[PDB]
DNA sequence: TGCATCCGTGAGTCGAGGGTAATAACTGCTTTTACGAGCTTGCGAAAACTGTAAACGCTTATCCACCCGTGCGAT
């Protein structure tokens, strides 16, 4: 009598997706393959917290990024949080 | 590979009409494998499984 | 004009479990076909190395105008 009470209930009262990826994804020079993996840079959401002030003292395109990012719609330098998530 | 045509050709048969490098050729061949090498390649995984 | 031999018919779905056995020659002799063995080209790789227009980071030579090196002045 609990269980055909409540059965009675409705009755009465009821009537950004680009960031994870791999970095081989961009067609990006083979002298930078050897610069990116360098640093252990993993992520395309990671390089984009290695900022403009982190990437240039690799031995063997800071201007070729600045291109590659503006034709997709993205930036340099953006501050993430909670990442990788993995 | 004989891919759209009748025959298979060779790297001096190819090499015979384009210019005659043999060993860049074959590093022609080896540089698109890794340019088809992990997001193009999701299509191409399934055939995998014959 | 019967009479006698003959050719051609005979429902439909499924189903289960499977395939056989009687008996047959030896010899010497000569030609054809296969199998492994051992080379000869040749064809796709590995590991070096000589030509070019950009090829990663980075100094200067300039020009110039915001700002202000200072002084002196505004009420």
């Amino acid at each position: 009598a609990t269980i055909l009470a409540e059965q009675l209930e409705a009755f009465v009262d009821l009537r950004d997706p680009i960031l994870l990826r791999p970095v081989d994804d961009l067609e990006l020079t083979v002298r930078s393959a050897n610069c990116l993996k360098a640093e252990a840079i993993h992520y395309i959401g990671d390089l984009v917290q290695r900022t403009e002030v982190e990437l240039l003292k690799t031995p063997n395109s800071l201007t070729e990024i600045k291109d590659v990012l503006a034709s997709r719609g993205l930036s340099l330098g953006m501050r993430l949080e909670n990442w990788p998530p993995a | 590979f004989g891919i759209d045509m009748n025959t298979d050709y060779t790297l001096e048969e190819v090499g015979k009409q384009f210019d005659v490098t043999r060993e860049r050729i074959r590093q022609i061949e080896a540089k698109a494998l890794r340019k088809l090498r992990p997001s193009r390649s999701e299509v191409l995984r399934s055939f995998l499984d014959d």
